[PDB]
């Protein structure tokens, strides 16, 4: 699950957020 | 009129690139080639200027 | 004469579809040597600094 | 006893030959069909050449 | 010191703390970090 | 992480890209590139400039 | 997208004769954005009768 | 302060007083606008496939790359910052000289 | 056959893209305008030369005018790369300064 | 900074801080003590502007 | 829309952002393809597919 | 939120 | 002095000469690179 | 639009991989870069001919 | 044919000889090609609903 | 005075040239062609004709 | 291309010039630090 | 444009290095023939 790609922090990979994926930037809104 | 003046010697163009395994971007290059991964962008100020 | 018009032709007839890919190399390289060759004037002007120089100290050092 | 500063001017002449660059992985010849034309990316995709 | 966290083991990415529009001052309803 | 993040291979982090048909005039200046990008590999655009 | 997908078309290689690798067919899509709901889903239901007919 | 109108040394222009000229700064400006054509229709750039050439770069009049960027600085980064690579240094008047 | 000029050093060619399977590698070597005729074309009414051809029969000479060979695919990735040479960017054939 | 070119300017005369004279009688001479000298146009530095 | 703006003594101009949606979706199918679909909405330019 | 705990002169 | 004087042109001659050595080297060729790119020219 | 530089003999082009279902055929015309103005751009600066 | 690269009256000027401009036909295209912006994707019009 | 070793204040940091890693006497590090001078640690330059 | 090849022949002209004028001060260096010798 | 200035204004130094290179060697065969004539 492309978890020997994330730093390991301990023991664990340290997996990003699911929800930051995207982008929603833009002027005003 | 007051006298300045620019010129152009030789343009070049750079890209930096990311040394990542060889069946990491294969693998990232395959999936990035669906229809369902398009990569999706917008302009910041998202405006028409009149 | 009518050598130099058909064989200058002929004989680069194969660089003709290079021949502006070839020219900003060669834009390349020449803005690479008036780089090189400005800063060989650099170090050829203080050389000759210290070079003429020593007629002026060495002259009321060696005579005295 | 009386021989001149001198320097050394090293060359070399190789008549009658083709300056040959391999297209293999190692430079030998295994095969009339070398491993690198086996290649699925010299096989499976267009490449410019320089 | 470290960003906020959720352990799902895979180590995944909190998204509190972070900044919002909000009608009322933040510092006041939570912390932002 | 070890494995399957950084390539084994030779790979330039930096390239630079000569144009292939410059045009100067004198109020503007164009330049041609080829982006070439090579296989195994990405190129993020911020990355690349002028 | 991942419902009604596009095929990945196959490349083939005459030399090896194997299949050199495939791409989705990107270049026989057709072109909706344009359309609306009566059309747009007559459209998609060509996406997916064509699919149909792969898998047969 | 010329006293005479009339060329050649008098003693009239020992009373020529001189003026510091205005300080005028002329660079390139900021994240280098003005360098690149964009939304020039007359002049659109081009980003597309050696063999399919077709522009993917659909450029537009009615927008504003340039606003587009400077308004993108300022939300994702801290716009105070002098940055010398892309001439990132942003236009700031002196509070005391615009508000008196 | 590419051309050289007289007196030039650098001689850059150029593949624009071609699948490159069973290929099986190069061999070049400089030869003379002079004596070599324009092939193809069934007379050379400017051919004035009557010696031996090494177009055609092997009588190479000028191997040793070769210093260096950059082989690059794909406009970027040097050819072996790899890292497998002493200079590992091309294949230089002779130095005429050397202090490594 | 920009610097003179003692190759390409035509008129350079290397002075060194023995000779310059700017501020020539408002500034005391090669020390931080009392003026000295009389008002004269300056030698130094030469003009990178106008 | 109506604007009530105070005397100038100078030709001005009026600079109106119609904020809309200037989105573009990039499609890279096959090596050397780059096929890019634009939409922005209200004030369409239109279809814009490449 | 609602479990954020209300702001006193220290504490 | 006369001894330790001699021993001033040792150490300044030869160390203009091997910057003059080097400046002889890179200009022979820097010379024969621009006879490169003007056969290259039309 | 393929470009044919002066001069130019042997003019190779490329289209990468692709469907070719519904294919009528080829039709060709050599042009001039001096009259053929540059389309797609709404302008042409370069186009001196009329 | 000018005789004389001085100017002024003189007698040398009775043998300049004329010679009509050539023809200039300034129009429309055919089929009025070139006033309509088609195939610009920048420049492209519209027939929509409202 | 401030003691660099101690407490931080480096300076110096402009006076380095370039740096040459190379592992086990035979292998210069990075290698992989990283560089655009791949050999060494290019930290600035005097000559910039590249 | 003919106003920009006289820039270039004039330029290999004129480092021939120099190349040829270093190479007498660089045989007359020699000469003098050998009579330094003696 | 800029490349022929540049061009242009190396044979500005390059003549005026060749002419200090002229009397570089002007003074150095006053060396030459002044160390001679001091140790006899």
């Amino acid at each position: 699950n492309f978890a020997s790609l994330a730093p390991r922090h301990g023991s664990r990979p340290f997996m990003g957020n699911w929800q930051d994926i995207g982008t929603s930037n833009m002027s005003g809104g | 009129v007051d006298g300045a003046s620019i010129k152009f010697d030789s343009i070049c163009l750079y890209a930096t690139f990311f040394p990542m395994a060889h069946n990491t971007a294969s693998t990232l290059e395959a999936m990035l080639r669906n229809d369902t991964n398009d990569q999706s962008f917008n302009d910041y100020l998202s405006a028409a200027n009149m | 004469t009518a050598r130099g018009i058909v064989t200058d032709f002929a004989f680069l007839s194969p660089l003709a579809s290079s021949a502006a890919s070839r020219s900003s190399a060669r834009d390349d390289k020449l803005t690479a040597l008036l780089a090189q060759l400005d800063s060989l004037t650099r170090e050829l002007n203080v050389v000759s600094q210290q070079l003429l120089d020593l007629r002026q100290q060495v002259s009321a050092l060696k005579a005295s | 006893k009386t021989a001149v500063d001198s320097i050394t001017q090293k060359k070399f002449l190789c008549d009658r030959t083709l300056w040959r660059i391999p297209f293999s992985s190692n430079f030998m010849s295994m095969g009339a069909l070398t491993d690198l034309g086996q290649n699925l990316l010299y096989a499976n995709s267009a490449h410019a050449l320089d | 010191p470290r960003p906020p966290v959720e352990e799902p083991a895979v180590e995944t990415v909190s998204p509190e703390g972070r900044g919002e529009k909000r009608p009322r001052p933040d510092r006041e309803e939570t912390l932002v970090t | 992480p070890t494995h399957d993040v950084t390539t084994d291979r030779s790979q330039r982090l930096t390239l630079r890209f000569i144009p292939v048909d410059r045009e100067d005039t004198a109020y503007s200046y164009k330049a041609r590139f080829t982006l070439a990008v090579g296989d195994n590999r990405v190129l993020d655009m911020a990355s690349t400039y002028f | 997208s991942k419902e009604i997908p596009t095929p990945y078309m196959w490349s083939y290689q005459p030399q090896m004769g194997l299949a050199a690798g495939a791409a989705q067919d990107y270049s026989t899509r057709i072109n909706y954005m344009s359309a609306g709901p009566h059309m747009i889903s007559r459209v998609n239901g060509i996406r997916a009768h064509r699919n149909r007919i792969l898998l047969e | 302060y010329m006293p005479t109108i009339k060329e050649g040394n008098s003693r009239e222009l020992m009373g020529q007083q001189s003026m510091p000229n205005r300080p005028n700064y002329i660079a390139f400006r900021d994240n280098f606008i003005g360098l690149m054509y964009y939304n020039s229709t007359g002049n659109m750039g081009v980003l597309a496939g050696q063999a399919s050439q077709l522009n993917a770069v659909v450029d537009l009049q009615d927008r504003n790359t340039e606003l587009s960027y400077q308004l993108l600085l300022d939300s994702i980064g801290d716009r105070t910052r002098y940055f010398s690579m892309w001439n990132q240094a942003v236009d700031s008047y002196d509070p005391d000289v615009r508000i008196i | 056959l590419y051309p050289i000029p007289a007196n030039a050093t650098n001689v850059p060619i150029s593949i624009p893209s071609r699948n490159w399977a069973a290929f099986r590698g190069w061999a070049f070597t400089r030869l003379k305008t002079k004596e070599t005729p324009s092939l193809g074309s069934g007379y050379d009414p400017y051919y004035t030369y009557s010696g031996s051809i090494p177009y055609l029969d092997g009588t190479f000479y000028l191997n040793h005018t070769f210093k260096k060979v950059a082989i690059t695919f794909d406009s970027s990735v040097s050819w072996p790369g790899n890292d497998r040479l002493l200079t590992p960017n091309e294949f230089e054939i002779k130095r005429s300064v050397d202090g490594e | 900074r920009q610097v003179v070119d003692d190759t390409k300017y035509k008129d350079y005369q290397q002075v060194g801080i023995l000779h310059q004279h700017n501020n020539s009688g408002f500034v005391g001479y090669l020390a931080p003590t009392m003026r000295e000298g009389q008002a004269y146009p300056a030698n130094f530095p030469y003009p990178l502007i106008g | 829309m109506t604007f009530e703006v105070d005397p100038m003594d100078e030709p001005t101009l009026l600079y109106v952002l119609f904020e809309v949606f200037d989105v573009v979706r990039v499609h890279r199918p096959h090596r050397g393809v780059i096929e890019t679909v634009y939409l922005r909405t209200p004030f369409s330019a239109g279809n814009a597919t490449t | 939120g609602l479990r954020f705990p209300s702001k006193m002169f220290g504490g | 002095a006369r001894d330790d004087k001699l021993t001033a042109l040792l150490a300044q001659l030869d160390s203009l000469t091997r910057e003059l050595n080097v400046v002889s080297q890179q200009l022979l060729d820097l010379r024969q690179q621009v006879s490169a790119l003007k056969a290259s020219s039309p």
